[PDB]
Parts: C-alpha cells; structure tokens; sequence
C-alpha cells in the first residue's frame, strides 16, 4: 500500500541546433500525471491524468512558472558543466534531475530523495537524512561545496518531508479509483517448440497495476535466473502493465519447471505448472 | 561517454484477434543518450500518426518510451518496430509475434 | 505539486 511522487526533468544540449531542450515529468506511483517539454507550443505545464485535470488556474500557472523555472537553470548547467570537464561544444549532453519522496501504506513519510546525473552517471544526490550530499567525482565536489554554502539541503528536506507528502496525499485521494487500486496479474505458460528436442516455455503477467511484479522459473524448485530471459516491464497503454520470463528447455522436461508470481494484487503467489 | 542499447519490445495492449481493433505498441527503454528514432511499420511501411508518451527514465538513468498507433489486426498484414540509435551500427528492426 | 525553489549545478 506504499505510495511515491516523483519529477524526472532531462535537458539535452544541441550544439549549434537551439537552445536545449528541456523536458519535465511527474508521476504518482507508475501513473503520469503532469508534463512540460520547452519545444512545444503550449509552454505550459500540461495534465496527462484525468485526476489532476480538476486543479484550479493557480496550479497551472503556479506549475507552469516553476517549471519554467527549472527549465532555465538546466540550460545554465548544461554550460556550467562543459566548464567544470572542460568540455567542447562538438558534442550534446544531458542533464538529469529526479526527486520526490515515499510514504507507506499508512500515507506517512518514508524517505525522500533528489538526485542528480551527467551524461548517464551519478553526478550529485541528497544522502537520506536529507542533510548532507554524495558527490560522484571532482567536479560534483565543487557542486557540493556552493550547495552547502547555499543551503540548499535545508529548503529540499523542508519540502521533502512537508510540502511533497502533503500533495502526495491529495493526489492519492483526488486520484483514488486509479491510483489506490491494485490489479492483480492475469497469469499463463505458452509452450513452442523450437526443434525436435527444445521448447521454450514462457511465463506471462498481463493486465497488472501497480508495475512492481516478481516472475521466476523454478526446475524441481531450483532459480533458474541464470537460464531465465526476463523482459522489462512494459506498459499496455491502458494503465496497466505487462511482463513475461522464458526458459528454453529439452521436450520431455517441462513438467520439472514452474513459473513463480509475486504482486500486491495477488492474495498468494502463484506457481504455474505444466502438470 | 555512457551509451546504453534500447531494449526493444513489439506487442499488442490486448490479446490479438482478426478483425479487432486494438493497439500497437513498441515500447523502447534502457537507452542512453535520449535521442532515437523509433518508427512504427505496416507490412514494410512507415505507418502515420504514431503517438508517443513523454520522456520519462528510470532509477539507472536511462530512457523509455512508449510508441503506440490504434490497429486492426488481420491474418496478412505484419507489423514491426525500426529503432535506431548511437548504440546500433544499422537501425534494428523487430518483428510483432503474436504467438509468444 | 513540485518545488519552487531553483538551483545551480
């Protein structure tokens, strides 16, 4: 019954093509809800939940200012940090900024979180008393050095721990047929052969919410997570999610292997058989 | 600089039946830098009108992405993602297999 | 409702 809201910003430099651009998404949970991307014609902040529609003018233009905000100061990083790597302009880069914050089945505050990466690695993050910084290499220590002199960790665990969880629970309550809901998987084996002597069996979840699920084979109960092929969980486009996990196995031997499922919507885990 | 390859799935939101209407998607993610081209075909063609969800990435940095077009499926008409991306030498082209 | 508060890297 544990609950997250998170952003996710990413500005990506074109040299010699624009200004960056820069591209902000908020989530609760595995549901979006909100979204601006710098190139669109809107500049606005922008619902993408029916649940959030029903906020008044003041959120959107409250949303689309800080937003907007975020987006300018990305761009600056974006040149600060070519700096600090002594970088050319020959190349793109990409900035990334996550935060936001969990709470558990009871709606209180679990921990909270904001982080920061350059060209897909770890650059900066809040450490989880909120108080203190972990810098990745060189160039974040002198990041770390002008945010602690800034005090920009006291204004993160102020919102972290008050603002984030409060607006965590509204969205949860306005949003609640969506995002308080659990849809158990709907779950099956296909088996085909792929000659005369193997078959691939595969384990299939379908229909799910929320995305977290566990799938496993098992051969006279051994893990076989070392012969498994597991997918990424994907999204069906209606809210609910999907995933599958493959042996290939000798024909003969499928009554050894069981798939094995774990979800919040399930009363039990599940073990699938072919006998 | 960090590349990650986009793991690429084809696949339909509902269990496929001719004459159905339903939804294609290809979902793309795992990938690093952001930029991709990700195309939707019908029987070898570039299919029109393609939506796609919002840049989004996951706790290890990288990207996803859901690319989706509503479809009726019939017996003839296969369908495809082409990817392409700084991590493929060639864009990477998989086929829908509605059997799996 | 995200923050409103800015930073630079």
């Amino acid at each position: 019954g544990s609950h997250s809201m998170r952003y996710f910003f990413t500005s990506v430099s074109r040299p010699g093509r624009g200004e960056p651009r820069f591209i902000a998404v908020g989530y609760v949970d595995d549901t979006q809800f909100v979204r601006f991307d710098s190139d669109a014609a809107s500049q606005r902040m922008e619902p993408r939940a029916p649940w959030i529609e029903q906020e008044g003018p003041e959120y959107w233009d409250g949303e689309t200012r800080k937003v907007k905000a975020h987006s300018q100061t990305h761009r600056v990083d974006l040149g600060t940090l070519r700096g600090y790597y002594n970088q050319s302009e020959a190349g793109s880069h990409t900035v990334q900024r996550m935060y936001g914050c969990d709470v558990g089945s009871d709606w209180r505050f679990l921990r909270g979180y904001h982080q920061y990466a350059y060209d897909g690695k770890d650059y900066i993050a809040l450490k989880e008393d909120l108080r203190s910084w972990t810098a990745a290499d060189m160039a974040a220590q002198t990041t770390k050095h002008k945010w602690e002199a800034a005090h920009v960790a006291e204004q993160l665990r102020a919102y972290l721990e008050g603002t984030c969880v409060e607006w965590l629970r509204r969205y949860l309550e306005n949003g609640k047929e969506t995002l308080q809901r659990t849809d158990a998987p709907k779950t099956h084996m296909t088996h085909h052969a792929v000659s005369d002597h193997e078959a691939t069996l595969r384990c299939w979840a379908l229909s799910f919410y929320p995305a977290e699920i566990t799938l496993t084979w098992q051969r006279d109960g051994e893990d076989q997570t070392q012969d498994t092929e597991l997918v990424e969980t994907r999204p069906a486009g209606d809210g609910t999610f999907q995933k599958w996990a493959a042996v290939v196995v000798p024909s003969g031997q499928e009554q050894r292997y069981t798939c094995h499922v774990q979800h919040e919507g399930l009363p039990k885990p599940l073990t699938l058989r072919w006998e | 600089m960090i590349q990650r390859t986009p793991k690429i799935q084809v696949y339909s939101r509902h269990p496929a039946e001719n004459g159905k209407s339903n939804f294609l998607n290809c979902y793309v993610s795992g990938f690093h830098p952001s930029d991709i081209e990700v195309d939707l075909l019908k029987n070898g063609e570039r299919i029109e009108k393609v939506e796609h969800s919002d840049l989004s990435f996951s706790k290890d940095w990288s990207f996803y992405l859901l690319y989706y077009t509503e479809f009726t499926p019939t017996e003839k008409d296969e369908y495809a993602c082409r990817v392409n991306h700084v991590t493929l030498s060639q864009p990477k082209i998989v086929k829908w297999d509605r059997d799996m | 409702l995200g923050y409103g508060f800015v930073n630079y890297i």
